[PDB]
């Protein structure tokens, strides 16, 4: 019962229902001393075991008894047990000091085991530190005297804050943590700013996108704590899932991107069909404007096999390749085939070249190998300059063919309707059936206009290449998006289903870069909130059962 | 049959 | 609290009754540091100011008291005081001291 | 109750008290 | 389907 | 077109004409709070009808009574700005007429002895401001309408979910506004039972005899009788033809077909048939059957026939047996069945069963249970069915009568119990629960009206109970009468409903969309968690009513709606949208409002059909919807039309250019996120928008609009001055209108609200023409962002994921930089010790932090503050506090010893900077004024008297025109007036009478235009002089104002308004930023990656659009900057204005030279374009767009990299994106602790920002460290960092002198669990 500020007070329930008990316990003990009438000691003993029962228990004998509030006190029972209560919300989940929370941005120069925090957050986590270490050299005498000087922001205080946080690690958390890789130990690095930077490859391992995240992080304190973050928790050791055993680390959106357009091939590209040294003259070629990033060469390649036994051999022979190609290579670490390298590098062929460097060569060339992955890929698809327009988006010619030739045996099939011929159901099955054909058919045709390009050779004929659209691009290299999705937008949306599931007859005949009328947007809006509200009670559902399981 | 001791006192 | 219905009043209550760390850390960096400094006199005045600030013991004492275990009189406790402070008032042996005010 | 868990770094730990107990109980 | 499904199987749910 | 519009036409690229312009759309709020106020003379809505409801109050013995008579609201004791100021309610006092007529006791009863009139003040009711909102406790607030189910019945089913067979069992629910529930269910064994108020099931024939119905009448009511007489010592059943249509059938000139159509036979017609006894053998008797001569009874009703039964009934002599029908398909036994598991026999014993459910373990009388009854249902005070209850009961059983009655009664419980029936034969369907007409809208009137009705009720009875006793000689009803009730139900439901929300305030779409919200929750609603799929689905009802995209995303996801644009609510409380009407084949553009009940029968086509010349249908089969199913109808068979495009889409929705070719996901995230936009420092219009921004920057209030036209006389920062026109002028009346602007205002999420002007001296103006601009307003157009140079292309990694790169041109301009206001506040009390004072005497504290503060203690006016700059100054007495034996020394040694009070003063927050602009200080009254305080009332007053003598000299004015101007009519020479001096005028001498009257009264009404001056002066000062009335034990308060300017950088929040929400990951140089052939560099790149998977290609559009609208904007500025003739101009703007084929006609020729001039100069910074939803701008015509502005049809640029000057191999989409800076700033999401408060009982660290709290460590995170195998830091997180009291002191002790090494104890946690186990009576100890 401790006051607030005004004056007011604030208590526990348990005062009121010790209150209660009390009373109930006097007046019982005055009516024996008064020689009561039977009828009026039951009473009061009835009153004494039901403030007791309320006191331990509140509501399970009857009605629950109410304060001031017209809402049931909290007894012992409710104080011990629930989602609120002091086991789950005080002794296996609490709120720790040396902590911090920030919103997340995106280091693209970051080591694997390297995050960025701000100067003065960890100035407010490593302060103890700091004191000691202003101690320790004499700069404060005492330690009212570096508490004054930390809060001055002296020069020598961020030389010491340097000097702290050199080699102690730190930990970063995202909410909810799924899975162990949901927190990590990270090297700090300062930066001015107020956002943690954190590398990209770890977003994958948090579940993390840059649209508003925050992040909390946690100072290891003791020596044990801090070689176990070193140890066990570190990013450059957790990079296989413990789910499956596969990387955890992959690339994915601009690092794939640039992995596949540097590895790509087009017919009669500047530079085709020259003799390159290496990839160092692959690289002195495309600086110089000699020679274009797709264009086909033979390069001289010297590639070293680990074998399984431990054999190391070295074979230099010619290939034929792209410039692209060998400019990657330079960066590919001695013990792997150049097969890995010399084809168009989507999602799943640089999963493989992680995963092949890890069983062939281990931890620490994967990692470097994962970064300067990372690096190329960024700065190649920087000079991509791989961009989406409203061309982009090209619509087959036969999609409104085929939609006139749907709509037109559907007026056939309903006049055989009103013939009897067919049930109603029959009608609705084939309608349906006949749309999913038209929405594959239009797709079909979509893909193939996307996926294909007629590009003039060097004996000047006409040659069959595949197609550098940008949607094409990020759809087939794996990086964002999908066949489906560039059927929505370039071909038809398809039937949608009702609220309770049924699908509708008519479907979307539209897609995205004509735009919808009303009708088919409401249509599609009754399965957006679906999937929303699917997806809001299914995490609660995961969530349960996650904690039975552990 | 009822459980409120208002009730049981009336 | 507000119109929330997980969080309550009594999860936003301080322990104003507690020492902050900080605090405690100054008050064993003055004992140290008044140690240091009480250990630059002579054993005579260092444990008359021992002994009458009950530094180090359990009790505070009078003049009395301080008197009779060196079987002098009060008034010479109590210019032995007035000379133990005067010399811990000499900037050369106080500078250490000055920062916890 | 704030004890080391009987996994990872504190397995050792739990361990030799367990050893300690049966020598003791000996 | 998938999530009750497995909810079931793990709770070792008397099929009806 | 407007005055304040032909400034700056935005170009339309709509193609349907409007017919309906957008209503007013705060009209939910007003019409509802004016239906609660406003006098009904016919006394159903508002305080009238609760008035009538609750008296007159009647004493139980009839000695007196208490009646109405009328109802008035006082005039407020302050205005909207002074309540605010002040921290009061803005309410009106409500004085109730009230007449205590008197009964003689020796005359008949009904004898009117004395009467007794007063006006009885019944509390004080919040009043509405005239933008929609209250204002409560001194801040704004909104209260959100609710859609809840409306009263009635209602028949559902389980669909089969409940049994283990299918078995659909069917129930019936009737719910009232106020009263019990009454359910009724069918069973597995198909017996119809009865629940009142959710308690024990009992068959459902208890509730027909209780209400005095034999069995035979229940039989008589719920099934049909087939008659078996004996004639012609035959069988002889009267036939039914509709029936027959086992045995062989009789009639034998007509035999029917034997134990083996229908209609051929009974064709001739016969009256007459003979049936075995078999027949008779399985059915069930109708009446009871008496033997006068035996004086028993033979057979019981609903009782099984038998062969015995039949010959007793033969000896009898009865020859005349009915039977009831009973079926498998059609018609069923299940009243018989219910009757026979029932085993009550009469109306006591139906009461007394009756009154065991309803109270349990108490003895049962007739009285008793004969009351229960009566009020659970049949009694007004107890039940309502209210008017929309009892027309939607009333359409649910077809019964044309009692439409004014709000009590069950037989006929409807039988009609609800027959329909049940009938829907479980066959005939009826059940209803939609999630169906817009079974679903109402509640808004502030109906539920204020409900709780000043209970705070009636609470005072009745206690106004009864004092009639009762009979002492009311000296006795006047305002003595009856406890205003406290009522004052503590109206301030409850404003103040602590859940419903009565925080003002949304960022910017006017906030405040628009919080006033035109409807939820699901609050009371008499849903939970979030109890809360199911079907409801938070999107219903085919929902069309022109709720909008299917603005909803929040989370728990709250289909429970929290928006109102459609043109969404209305009728007078039953019903949601309604408008239609076109077609008649005869063309489209009329007559509007009728239609329900969804009235929505389902009719076919209404789209908006997007064409139409012709004649205003008919163009193609013969039109797109359409009937029933909620969407399909293709003929033209004749058309019975309406939508009224406008953007019917479907909130506000919110409709403010997203390129709506059609969004994602709905993405559209719900565009829509949400334009509600958290800050404003910035220069509001900039959007070059592609909707053209709705008009509307909602209008309608919205944050604008200055003129009430009345004319030419704006005076123009400053905080003051507009308009002399009204001429035809506009109200009789004797002053003639200028005065607009005083608001500058620099807290808003409810710290923001800043600022009106700047936007006309100049001597500029004509018309009614609603926008003379001051508000926050987040151009020009009269809302402006939530910034228009930005949009590169989509990778870049380096710096916009991986969503993140945003950004120029730092961008920060150098400041064009999203904030001004965020904070407010402070420093509370000196009494306390035991003494009384806290504000003084600048703090002690141990230097001349340093002293140097912005005042005499009086408080930081001056203007002054820069950082983190811990003191601001007030206060001094709290302190206790003797005990001093360790070092500190005793080091007094001793320096004998510093001031500890007599202890600085607790007002500090800026940490990484807080900012400039002081405001202080308000409040002292309680009997407290002597500090000079401060009297430095501000001194400005106060010179406030007042400084705009009084303005205000009263701009209008004495005009008045004093309107003067002359009556002299003019006759026209003569006034220097021979100034020839007098004017004050002399008043020293003139006439004789004559005619002249001398005239005087007379001018002199009089002069000397007569000082006393009402003086008494508005004098209640300002009354107002500004007054003591303030503050919380008990409160001396002062001390309001500290701080204006903090916030630029943007890494961590804030960025978006557009299609979904693509974004962080900002660096603020690189202009020198490495993408640049064109023209050297011009991009501000922000965009990653390409994000648009085609989650499909919101709007945003594409948009920026090539944006492109085009600023290369024609620099074309403009080009020709203005060359100095070229106004005719190319012209022709150039024409130009602009005829691209494509548009509704919109903007001809230049009635243009003057100085209005072209004005548009051109508008136009400089980029045309603004509007593509309205579901009709916005074709590809084509962004084309032709593009290419009037000599730039690539494609709206791809090559850009070449700043950092090397290489061009990229590909081009790249260069154009204008509109950005908006999202209320999520990493200034106030970044915190950090490393000691601080902790918790009283669980002495943890607390939680949050604001009380320097630290991070939870939850189950989750132990689980990950678990499985790691970290069991050390595991350990430090529990024991050392949260609870361990000595642990954490030592490891800080430790940290402090290098030793990194923990000494882990026992959580406090644990030792709090012991002790409650402990407490629960349960031995709990830790064995060693
Ligand atoms: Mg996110």
């Amino acid at each position: 019962l401790v006051p607030l500020d005004g004056g007011r007070f604030a208590t526990s329930d348990l005062n009121d229902l010790y209150r209660r008990v009390i009373n109930r316990n006097n007046r019982l003990k005055r009516l024996l001393e008064l020689a009561a009438p039977d009828i009026i000691v039951r009473n009061e003993k009835r009153m004494l075991q039901e403030s007791v029962d309320a006191l331990l228990d509140n509501g399970r004998r009857g009605r629950a008894i109410t304060g001031s509030n017209k809402r049931p006190l909290k007894s012992l029972a409710d104080m011990i047990k629930g989602k609120q209560g002091r086991f789950r919300q005080n002794l296996l989940g609490k709120r720790v000091d040396y902590s911090g929370r920030s919103v997340i941005t995106v280091g693209p120069y970051l080591r694997l085991h390297q995050c960025g925090l701000p100067k003065k957050m960890a100035l407010e986590l490593f302060k103890p530190f700091i004191y000691s270490k202003l101690e320790t050299r004499g700069l404060a005498t005492t330690i009212k005297a570096a508490k004054k000087m930390v809060e001055r922001e002296e020069a020598v205080v961020w030389d010491i804050l340097d000097e702290v946080i050199r080699e102690h690690p730190v930990l970063l958390n995202r909410a909810p943590t799924l899975h162990r890789l949901g927190i990590q130990a990270f090297e700090p690095v300062l930066i001015e700013g107020k956002a943690i930077q954190l590398h990209p490859l770890v977003c994958a391992a948090y579940n993390a996108d840059f649209d508003g995240d925050q992040m909390a992080v946690h100072v290891p304190l003791t020596l044990e704590a801090q070689l176990e973050a070193r140890t066990l928790m570190m990013s450059t050791n957790n990079i296989l899932s413990p789910a499956s055993g596969d990387p955890i680390i992959v690339p994915s959106q601009d690092v794939v991107l640039g992995l596949y357009y540097m590895t790509r091939e087009k017919i009669n590209a500047k530079g085709e069909g020259m003799y390159l040294t290496g990839p160092a003259e692959a690289e002195k070629a495309y600086r110089t404007k000699t020679a274009e990033l797709h264009a086909r060469v033979k390069v001289r390649i010297t590639e070293t096999i680990k074998h399984e036994n431990g054999k190391l051999t070295t074979e230099t022979k010619m290939i034929d390749t792209t410039v692209g190609r060998a400019m990657l290579w330079q960066i590919v670490p001695k013990g792997l085939p150049y097969s890995l390298v010399n084809q168009k590098l989507g999602k799943k062929q640089i999963s493989n070249l992680l995963n092949e460097a890890y069983r062939k060569l281990g931890l620490k060339d994967t990692v470097i190998f994962a970064d300067q992955i990372m690096y190329t890929g960024f700065a190649y698809a920087a000079l991509s300059g791989v961009s989406v327009g409203i061309d982009d988006m090209v619509v087959p010619a036969a999609k409104y063919t085929e939609i006139a030739e749907a709509e037109e045996e559907v007026r056939e099939i309903q006049e055989q309707f009103q013939s009897g011929l067919v049930t109603a159901g029959e009608r609705y099955n084939k309608v349906i059936d006949i749309w999913a054909s038209t929405n594959d058919r239009v797709a079909k045709a979509m893909m193939e206009n996307l996926s294909s390009e007629q590009v003039i050779n060097r004996q000047g004929e006409q040659e069959k290449q595949e197609s550098f659209n940008s949607i094409y691009m990020m759809a087939d290299s794996g990086a964002r998006g999908s066949a489906a999705q560039i059927r929505q937008l370039a071909g038809m949306r398809g039937l949608m289903a009702r609220p309770d599931g049924s699908i509708i007859e008519t479907p979307i005949t539209a897609n995205f870069k004509e735009g919808l009328n009303v009708l088919q947007y409401f249509i599609s809006t009754h399965g957006a909130r679906k999937g929303l509200a699917d997806t809001a009670l299914k995490t609660a559902n995961s969530g349960y059962l996650t904690r039975r399981l552990v | 049959r009822t459980t409120d001791p208002v009730r049981m006192y009336m | 609290i507000g119109d929330d219905e997980d969080s309550h009043l009594g999860d936003f209550i301080e322990d104003t009754t507690l020492e902050l760390p900080l605090d405690s850390a100054t008050a064993t960096s003055l004992k140290a540091a008044t140690r240091d400094v009480l250990a630059g006199l002579t054993p005579r005045e260092a444990k008359v100011l021992r002994m009458r600030f009950g530094i180090d013991m359990n009790t505070d004492h009078t003049l009395e008291e301080v008197g009779k275990q060196f079987d002098v009189t009060r008034e010479r406790i109590r210019q032995i005081e007035a000379k133990a402070l005067r010399k811990l008032r000499h900037p050369s042996r106080s500078e250490v001291l000055r920062s916890f005010l | 109750v704030g004890r080391l868990i009987p996994a990872g770094t504190g397995f050792a730990y739990h361990q030799d008290r367990q050893a300690k107990r049966a020598q003791e109980q000996q | 389907g998938g999530l009750p499904r497995v909810a079931d199987l793990f709770e070792a749910r008397k099929p009806k | 077109y407007s005055y304040t519009e032909k400034k700056r036409i935005r170009k339309d690229f709509g193609t349907r004409p409007q017919v309906l312009d957008i209503p007013y759309l705060l009209s939910i709020q007003l019409d509802s709070f004016e239906k609660f106020i406003e006098q009904d003379p016919e006394g159903q809505y508002g305080l009238e009808a609760a008035f009538r409801s609750v008296f007159p109050i009647q004493s139980y013995n009839g000695n007196s009574e208490l009646q109405y008579v009328s109802y008035r609201l006082g005039e407020p004791v302050f205005d909207v700005k002074e309540c605010q100021i002040r921290g009061v309610t803005y309410s009106k006092p409500l004085r109730v007429k009230l007449r205590l007529v008197i009964f003689d006791k020796d005359a008949p009863a009904g004898t009117v002895k004395d009467i007794k009139e007063q006006e009885v003040y019944m509390g004080e009711i919040p009043l509405m401001t005239e933008n929609g909102t209250f204002v409560i406790n001194g801040t704004e607030r909104v209260i959100v309408s609710q859609l809840h189910r409306s009263p009635g019945v209602f028949f559902d089913s389980d669909k089969g979910k409940t049994h283990s067979s299918g078995k659909v069992l069917y129930n019936a629910r009737i719910i009232p506004y106020r009263g019990s529930w009454l359910d009724f269910e069918f069973d597995p064994k198909d017996n119809l039972y009865v629940r009142i108020d959710r308690r024990r099931k009992l068959p459902a024939s208890i509730i027909l005899r209780v209400l005095g119905k034999t069995s035979a009448e229940i039989l008589d009511i719920f099934f049909e009788k087939v008659n078996f007489e004996v004639k012609d010592q035959t069988l002889m059943m009267e036939l039914v033809p509709e029936r027959l249509r086992t045995f062989d059938i009789e009639a034998d000139g007509k035999v029917y077909v034997e134990k083996g159509h229908i209609r051929q036979l009974e064709k001739d017609g016969v009256n007459f048939i003979e049936v075995p006894v078999e027949y008779i053998v399985g059915k069930v008797s109708a009446k009871d059957y008496v033997n006068e001569a035996t004086g028993e009874l033979i057979i019981t009703a609903n009782q099984e026939i038998s062969l015995e039964a039949l010959a007793n009934l033969s000896q009898a002599g009865y020859k005349k047996l009915e039977v009831l029908f009973t079926n498998d398909l059609d018609h069923g036994p299940f009243m018989s069945e219910t009757l026979r598991v029932d085993s009550t026999t009469d109306r006591i014993s139906a009461l007394v069963e009756i009154y065991r459910m309803m109270r349990p373990g108490e003895p049962p009388t007739k009285e008793a249970a004969e009351s229960l009854f009566e009020s659970l249902f049949f009694s007004a005070e107890r039940y309502d069915l209210s008017t929309v209850g009892r027309m939607k009961f009333n359409s649910s059983i077809g019964r044309e009568d009692a439409e004014e009655q709000g009590t069950l009664d037989e006929v409807d419980i039988i009609e609800v119990m027959k329909k049940l029936i009938s829907i479980r034969n066959g005939k009826g369907e059940v209803d939609d629960i999630d169906h817009l007409g079974n679903r109402r809208i509640r808004s502030v009137g109906e539920m204020a009206e409900n709780q000043f009705r209970v705070g009636l009720v609470r005072v009745e009875r206690a106004v009864k109970e004092r009639l009762s006793l009979g002492d009311l000689d000296n006795v006047m009803p305002q003595d009856l009468i406890n205003a406290k009730p009522i004052s503590a139900a109206v301030k409850e439901f404003f103040g602590s409903s859940q419903l009565s929300q925080f003002m949304d305030q960022n910017n006017p779409l906030s405040e628009v969309t919080h006033k035109r919200r409807i939820s699901a929750l609050g009371p008499g609603g849903l939970t979030r968690e109890r809360a199911g799929f079907e409801v938070r689905d999107v219903h085919v009802t929902h069309y022109g009513r709720l909008c299917p995209i603005e909803t929040p995303e989370g728990p709250n996801i289909g429970l929290i709606n928006s109102l459609s644009a043109f969404a209305r609510c009728n007078e039953y409380g019903f949601l309604e949208t408008p239609y076109r009407r077609v008649v005869n084949g063309v489209v009329t553009d007559e509007v009728d409002y239609l329900s969804a009940i009235e929505e389902g029968q009719f076919v209404i086509a789209q908006a997007n059909a064409k139409l012709t010349e004649e205003g008919g249908f163009a193609d013969e089969l039109v797109t359409a919807r009937q029933k909620g199913e969407s399909g293709l109808h003929p033209r004749e068979h058309v019975d309406y039309m939508d009224v406008a495009t953007n019917q479907v889409v909130s506000i919110a929705a409709s403010l997203i250019p390129f709506l059609e070719h969004d994602d709905a996901n993405r559209a719900l995230m565009g829509a949400n996120m334009q509600r958290q936009a800050v404003p910035t420092l220069r509001s900039e219009k959007p070059l592609v928008g909707t053209g709705i921004e008009r509307n909602v920057a209008v309608d919205s209030g944050v604008t200055a609009v003129a009430k009345r036209g004319g030419v704006i006389q005076s123009v400053d920062a905080s003051r507009i001055v308009v002399k009204v026109n001429e035809e506009e002028l109200i009789p004797g009346e002053a003639g200028i209108d005065i607009y005083n602007l608001t500058k620099y205002t807290r808003s409810n999420q710290n923001t800043c609200i600022n009106q700047r002007p936007c006309v100049m001296p001597g500029e004509p103006v018309a009614r609603g023409d926008v003379l001051a601009d508000g926050p987040s307003t151009d020009l009269g157009e809302l402006a939530l962002g910034q228009n930005m140079r949009i590169a989509f292309m990778p870049w380096n990694g710096y916009n991986f994921e969503d993140s945003i790169l950004v120029s730092e041109r961008v920060v150098q301009d400041d064009r999203f930089t904030t001004i965020h206001i904070q407010e402070l506040s420093c509370v000196a009390r009494d306390t035991k010790l003494g009384a806290e004072e504000i003084t600048a005497d703090i002690p141990n504290v230097g001349e340093a932090a002293l140097s912005k503060l005042d005499e009086s203690g408080i930081v001056y006016i203007g002054a820069e503050v950082k983190g811990g700059d003191i601001l007030v100054g206060k001094v709290t007495p302190k206790g003797e506090t005990q001093l360790t034996p070092e500190e005793k020394l080091l007094r001793a040694i320096f004998g510093e010893k001031a500890s007599d009070v202890k600085d607790t003063s007002l500090r800026v927050p940490n990484s807080v900077a900012g400039t002081v602009i405001d202080v308000q200080v409040f002292t309680r009254d009997g407290v002597e004024k500090d000079k401060r305080a009297l430095e501000i009332e001194q400005m106060q007053l010179k406030e007042a008297k400084k705009d009084l003598t303005e205000e009263f000299q701009i209008l004495e004015g005009g008045l004093l025109a309107r003067v002359r101007s009556v002299l003019l009519a006759g026209g003569y020479t006034e220097a021979k007036l100034s020839s007098i001096e004017r004050k002399k005028w008043l020293e003139q001498t006439l004789e004559n009478e005619e002249l001398q009257n005239q005087l007379e009264q001018l002199a009089e009404q002069y000397d007569e235009l000082k006393a009402d001056f003086d008494k508005k002066f004098e209640a300002k000062r009354r107002k500004i002089t007054q003591g303030d009335d503050l919380a008990p034990g409160v001396l002062k308060i001390v309001k500290v104002y701080l204006a903090v300017k916030r630029r943007i950088q890494p961590g804030d929040k960025m978006a557009g308004r299609h979904g693509n929400k974004g962080v900002i990951s660096k603020i690189n140089p202009v020198e490495d930023m993408p640049y064109d052939e023209n050297g011009q560099p991009v501000d922000i790149v965009l990653n390409p990656l994000g648009v085609p998977s989650r499909m919101n290609i709007g945003q594409i559009l948009e920026v090539h659009l944006g492109l085009a609208a600023k290369g024609i904007g620099d074309k403009i500025n080009q020709m203005i900057k060359e100095q070229q003739e106004l005719a190319k101009l012209r022709e150039f703007l024409q130009k602009v204005y005829d691209l494509g084929d548009t509704r919109q006609r903007v001809d230049i020729s009635e243009l003057s030279d100085e209005d072209v001039r004005t548009l051109a100069h508008n136009l400089r910074a980029g045309l603004p374009v509007a593509t309205p939803v579901f009709d916005g701008a074709p590809e084509s015509s962004i084309k032709a767009m593009l290419e009037l502005a000599d730039l690539p049809a494609s709206g791809q640029l090559t850009l070449f990299d700043g950092r090397t000057g290489d061009a990229f191999e590909r081009p790249v989409t260069v154009g204008y994106m509109y950005m908006l800076k999202l209320n999520h700033l990493v200034d106030d999401k970044m915190h950090a602790r490393s000691t601080g408060s902790y918790s009283l009982v669980t002495q943890q660290p607390l939680g949050g920002k604001a009380q320097f709290g630290g991070q939870r460590f939850g189950e989750m995170e132990v689980w990950a460290l678990e499985a790691y195998g970290a069991a050390y830091t595991l350990q430090e997180m529990l024991t050392v960092k949260s609870d361990d009291v000595n642990g954490r002191t030592k490891m800080y002790k430790n940290i402090v002198d290098g030793n990194h090494a923990m000494e882990p104890g026992m959580p406090e946690s644990f030792n709090v669990l012991l002790k409650e186990i402990r407490s629960l009576g349960i031995n709990i100890e830790l064995e060693d």
